[PDB]
């Protein structure tokens, strides 16, 4: 077994004192530990995220690895070889880079907390790592984790 | 750790059969034979695959016929809320197609029917008499071959649906008539009647003592059991782990008792077996396997086949 | 469900299999062996097994001078009482034929068959 | 000119629902039904191009049938230029995409299929 | 935009029954049994689990000109939770959960513990009857569409108002066969109220005078009713005593030997539970049991003869089967072939056997004989054996 | 479009009333008409007749098949193939 990578430890914090509704979600508490009860409408394909990325320079074949992609696919700017002056045209290393599972499940609030004459508000929930394919659509279910904000890619 | 010792003290009991036929549906008063049949549906037979590729049904299908106040639907609620992978449905209609897979424009896709959602489980069907003719001809393949084959427009497939059927069908035209035959009171035809494993006729008789005891019992569940539900589930799953095997004397008793069954169904001059078929022979071997699973033994005694023939003799009249 | 056929094409053959075919084809009574071996899990029904063997092997389609066409396949109807294992023969032909399509009841449309 | 090998009977069968990140860059055995099949298309097995400003030609690069070969520069000039296919050495191979939907008897009952 | 002592002071009065009975519908003077049935639906039974539904169900059978949609509007305004909908307006799977755009679900799950008031209840489609069958029985809707399986708790009390076909209907022949609704729905309604009545010029002058008194001139308040139901439904938990079960079982014995089912008994149980919920005593006394027996007795005033089957039709079907067997025997004596045309044989059977009946009854008896396999049908052709 | 569908059609039908009548001809036994019956080359009629000895051998065969097809009856795959061939001989 020659291939040995760093283990991607995932930390799960459950049993919060309170649970939030989708209607109760405000933007003042992003990056905070929240628990949300809801019903999944549809689930997405278990797809690979580019978690840790490695790239090669096309000029001098220098290697830059551990590039982190937050929300868009990014390439390194400065070539680490001081003799080379490359700025663009970086080739991705598919084998060397480390990937993670991704799933985007879309949830809405339950029919018990839906008020009179309202369409249900929706929310996208990201499952990564071990938690992929755990939630099936149409189930009353509680997700505990992080409220995040995503930009227009 | 304690549950395996509890299971060990279950399997060494002297009267396992009576405890298991009394533990099924404790809220429902009476009808111990229907509880025995429902228990045998929860245990069931073993699936067999012949080396010629021919599949043999291991599932058990009960039809319960009775007056409009006989707690057939209470049995249906008990089986749905108790047994895993169980689906309640109405036989008359449902949203889109019920009990059948439907094609949907979105290019067509398959919506699973209530038979498909009860995969390796129990599909409790209410109002089974007024079911649709497409549902009739899909059930005609769905019981035995355990598949529904749909070839519509651009999409063709076969869909495996391993499902044991519990149905509760009211007699058409009112209550059950005791003078008529059991075939006369139901809307089903011959082949779908022969596809059912066993039948249970229950009547709403009008006597003083039975009515007073039933009424006191049903008010005794309003603000007033040999095995618990988890205990029953553990023992039933342990019986599902058993795969019983036959003996030679069991084969001899089964062929002689199939001779006795085949003799007694003669329709006079026509020499026609209107109800007793080979499906009754597969019914007897499935009920013998279920009863051998009930006592948690690996072999079928000829007494088990005798009890199975007693069950078919109760269902035949 | 059988995991014993190891290969990309189950209906393919090797040269030794062709030699065994030529060996067993010259045996007198191979017709009765094929008929008795067709659906082995079903007892009796010699007419059914013979008709299924005839439909499964089939005749020869003919083209006369580029002007006339003769159908070569054989279509077999099984009419019978329930509980006579009519559908298990159909499932055996599904296992046995090189290409096999199934349809039943109201679930087969007019354009689910033919083409749409 | 070239021979190809079809590897048969991989002992691990993975459905489309069970594919994860650990199975990338590896052989997978997938059961599924084909719904959409495109036509036969010729594809350049080796792509080569002519730089217009320089006399040197770009070397032939093998096509991986996933993404086009990214031409950052030329072998004589270190900048992008006009590139078009030379007829000196061209090799064509067949290419066809199929939409492999999961089989409806394989999926959990009532769920959605997966497309790869 | 745009305490509980008031509950306790009317809880101690002994005249709160007629007070709340005239408070719910002050405009309608008659049908006090109808308003007390709707009142006991607002109170309802307790949610029991170990599950049985505690809510009573009311179907109003009456003429459209007789005021019933006013009562539906009033029970909509009184209730804390509840939705008024029209039967002609919503059908198919509209009243239950349907996939749109998300899952936009209907009123049968949005009104948990409340009243769903369906006007023009005769125009339910067959899919909607099948949905409503598990609404009454399972108190839980369940669908499986677009990869979404949902099992949603209905737990709703239904109030329906039905329309007879065309004219008002005579009381001599039973009214239930006029109503287009299937008898599986009628067997699950706890209370049916015949709103049909005839003019007798007694209070119709009073109705016209007080109806014009809103033009000539300009009991508990509705908000007090709303908080009273909201306090009674969750903060009050009645219990069943061992004493009242004896009067319950002898009342059921009296009903059965008069005609009754065990659904009627369990309706008495939940009705007495709802009356104890109204009285805020947290105990089921004697009096609510006899009140529930009286109300269900008045409902059955209007061997159960359900499934839209009267025993006279149930015996004349077999009589026509015997007459068709005799006609087939006469045809077999006349000719060797037993196959005959349906119209000519039906006309001969109608002319020769007995008085004139429907032509559908003879072919229904022949379909019965198809089920018993005595006679074979082709198509038509009817071959006797 | 003139497609080719060289199909061998194997159909399984039922008689009228659920059971075949031996004293009646084939035409009113089936719900099929003359042209759909006319293309079919071999039409196998099966009658479930009660016999004192055919039911015996049929019952013995079916019970022995249920015994034989039960799951509880040099490597693993080689001996599995060997015992499957021994079972099917
Ligand atoms: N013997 C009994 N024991 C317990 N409950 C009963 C019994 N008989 C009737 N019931 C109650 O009465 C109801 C009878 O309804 P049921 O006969 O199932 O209607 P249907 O015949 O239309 O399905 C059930 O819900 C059940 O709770
Ligand atoms: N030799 C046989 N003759 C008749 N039936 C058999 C025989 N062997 C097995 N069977 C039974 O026939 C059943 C399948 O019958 P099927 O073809 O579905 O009936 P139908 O002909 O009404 O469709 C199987 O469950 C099997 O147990
Ligand atoms: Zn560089
Ligand atoms: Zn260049």
């Amino acid at each position: 077994s020659p291939e040995q990578t760093e283990r991607v430890f995932q930390i799960s914090f459950f049993n919060l004192p309170t649970v939030h509704r989708i209607r109760d979600i405000r933007s003042e508490k992003i990056g905070s530990l929240l628990s949300i009860s809801g019903t999944v409408t549809r689930t997405s394909e278990v797809r690979p995220e580019l978690y840790k990325a490695s790239f090669t320079c096309d000029m001098c074949r220098a290697i830059v690895d551990n590039v982190e992609q937050s929300f868009k696919y990014t390439e390194p700017t400065f070539c680490p070889n001081p003799s080379c002056e490359n700025r663009a045209f970086w080739t991705l290393n598919v084998t060397r880079s480390r990937f993670l599972d991704w799933q985007k499940v879309r949830i809405q609030e339950n029919a018990n907390e839906i008020p009179t004459g309202s369409m249900p508000r929706t929310l996208d929930v990201i499952l990564r790592g071990d938690s992929v394919e755990r939630a099936k659509p149409g189930d009353r279910c509680k997700f505990t984790g992080v409220e995040i904000v995503v930009p227009d890619v | 750790s304690d549950e395996i010792n509890e299971l060990k003290e279950m399997v060494k009991d002297e009267h396992i059969y009576d405890k298991l036929v009394r533990s099924i549906a404790p809220a429902v008063f009476g009808h111990e034979a229907v509880k025995k049949g429902i228990l045998l549906q929860m245990l069931g037979g073993v699936h067999k695959s012949t080396v010629e590729g021919i599949k043999l049904r291991g599932d058990i299908n009960i039809c319960v016929v009775g007056d409009p106040s006989t707690s057939k639907s209470q049995f249906l609620k008990y089986v749905v809320g108790f047994a895993p992978r169980s689906v309640y449905t109405s036989g008359k209609a449902s949203s889109a197609a019920g009990l059948t897979a439907a094609v949907v424009r979105d290019d067509y896709t398959i919506e699973a029917g209530a038979l498909m959602l009860a995969d390796n489980g129990i599909c409790c069907i209410d109002e089974f008499d007024k079911m649709d003719i497409s549902d009739q001809v899909a059930i005609h393949e769905a019981m035995e071959q355990q598949t529904i084959s749909i070839a519509k427009a651009g999409i063709h497939a076969t869909l495996n649906a391993r499902t044991s059927i519990l149905a509760a069908a009211n007699p058409v035209g009112g209550r059950y008539n005791r003078k008529l035959s059991l075939r006369g009171n139901l809307n089903m035809t011959a082949p779908i009647m022969s596809r059912f494993d066993l039948f249970f006729v229950i009547l709403d008789d009008c006597n003083e003592k039975i009515d007073t005891e039933l009424a006191s019992h049903i008010v005794d569940l309003h603000m007033k059991p040999p095995f618990s539900a988890e205990q029953l589930r553990r023992y039933i799953k342990y019986a599902r782990t058993f795969k019983p095997i036959l003996t030679k004397e069991a084969r001899s008793y089964l062929v002689e008792k199939y001779k006795e069954l085949r003799k007694d169904d003669a329709q006079g001059f026509s020499r026609s077996s209107y109800r007793i078929t080979v499906r009754q022979l597969e019914s007897m071997i499935r009920l013998s396997e279920a009863i051998a699973r009930a006592n948690c033994v690996d072999e079928i005694t000829p007494s088990f086949i005798a009890e199975a023939y007693d069950l078919l003799r109760q269902s035949i009249i | 469900a059988n995991e014993g056929e190891e290969g990309l094409d189950v209906f393919s053959w090797t040269e030794e299999e062709e030699r065994e075919f030529r060996k067993i084809s010259r045996d007198r009574g191979i017709i009765d062996k094929i008929i008795s071996s067709m659906a082995p899990s079903i007892y009796g029904h010699r007419d059914i097994k013979t008709a299924v063997a005839c439909s499964l092997f089939g005749g020869v389609p003919k083209n006369v001078n580029g002007k006339h066409s003769i159908r070569g396949d054989i279509n077999v109807l099984l009419l019978g009482d329930p509980g006579t294992a009519k559908s298990q023969i159909l499932k055996y032909v599904e296992k046995t034929a090189h290409r096999a399509v199934f349809a039943t009841g109201q679930g087969a449309s007019a354009v689910g068959l033919t083409a749409s | 000119s070239e021979i190809h090998v079809r590897i048969s009977d991989f002992p691990t069968i993975y459905s489309l629902r069970e594919l994860r990140e650990s199975n990338l860059s590896s052989l997978v055995r997938v059961t599924g039904v084909v719904t959409r099949r495109t036509g036969v298309f010729p594809q350049l097995k080796y792509v080569k191009f002519n730089c217009l400003k320089c006399g040197s030609i770009l070397g032939p690069f093998f096509q991986d049938s996933n993404e086009e070969i990214r031409i950052s520069f030329c072998t004589n000039c270190k900048s992008k230029g006009p590139f078009r296919v030379n007829g000196e050495k061209t090799v064509y191979r067949n290419y066809q995409r199929v939409t492999l939907q999961e089989a409806p008897g394989t999926v959990p009952p009532g769920r959605l299929p997966r497309h790869r | 935009k745009v305490d509980l002592a008031k509950i306790r002071e009317v809880a101690a009065r002994e005249d709160l029954y007629s007070l709340l009975a005239r408070s719910i519908a002050p405009s309608i003077y008659e049908l006090e049994d109808v308003k007390k049935g709707i009142l006991l639906q607002l109170f309802g039974g307790t949610n029991k689990t170990f599950r049985y539904r505690g809510d009573i169900n009311i179907l109003l059978c009456g003429d459209p000109s007789t005021s019933k949609s006013q009562i539906l509007q009033y029970v909509h305004k009184i209730t804390p939770r509840g939705v008024y909908t029209s039967g002609k307006g919503s059908s198919a799977v509209g009243l239950t959960a349907y996939i749109t755009r998300v899952l936009e679900s209907g009123a049968l799950v949005l009104s948990d513990g409340g009243v769903c008031c369906i006007d023009e209840f005769d125009k339910m489609s067959d899919s909607t009857r099948s949905v409503l069958h598990e609404v009454m029985e399972q108190q839980t809707i369940s669908i499986a569409k677009a990869g979404i399986i949902t099992t949603l708790n209905a737990r709703s009390s239904i109030l329906a108002s039905a329309n007879p076909i065309g004219s008002r209907y005579n009381p001599n022949l039973p009214v239930t066969e006029n109503i287009d609704l299937p008898p599986p729905l009628l067997s699950r309604f706890d209370l049916v109220y015949l709103v049909l009545d005839k003019v007798d010029e007694k209070n119709d002058r009073e109705l016209a005078k007080h109806l014009t008194n809103l033009y000539l001139e300009d009991v508990l308040p509705v908000e007090f009713l709303t908080m009273y139901i909201s306090y009674a439904k969750e903060h009050i938990h009645p219990i069943i005593t061992e004493a009242a079960k004896t009067e319950l079982v002898r009342a059921y014995v009296g009903m059965r030997k008069m005609t009754a089912t065990t659904r009627q008994l369990e309706s008495m149980i939940r009705l007495a539970e709802a009356h104890a919920k109204m009285k805020l005593k947290n105990v089921v006394e004697l009096e609510d049991v006899q009140e529930a027996v009286r109300l269900i007795r008045s409902a059955i005033k209007d061997k159960i003869d359900m499934n839209l089957v009267q025993t006279g039709k149930s015996v004349i079907q077999r009589k026509l089967q015997e007459d068709l067997s005799r006609e087939i025997m006469n045809v077999l004596k006349d000719q060797a072939s037993d196959s005959m045309s349906f119209n000519e044989l039906i006309k001969q059977i109608n002319e020769h056997s007995q008085d004139r009946v429907e032509s559908s009854d003879i072919q229904e008896a022949l379909s019965r004989l198809q089920q018993e396999d005595k006679v074979i049908v082709l198509g038509g052709v009817r071959r006797s054996v | 479009t003139t497609l080719q569908a060289r199909c061998s059609i194997i159909a399984a039908a039922n008689p009228n009333g659920g059971r075949y009548n031996s004293t009646l001809p084939l035409a009113q036994n089936v719900s099929l008409t003359e042209p759909i019956l006319s293309r079919f080359d071999i039409l196998c009629v099966v009658r479930d007749l009660v016999d004192e000895e055919a039911d015996e051998r049929l019952a013995t065969f079916v019970v022995d098949s249920h015994v034989r097809s039960h799951p509880e009856n040099l490597n693993a795959r080689q001996r599995r193939l060997q015992r499957q061939r021994k079972k099917e001989e």
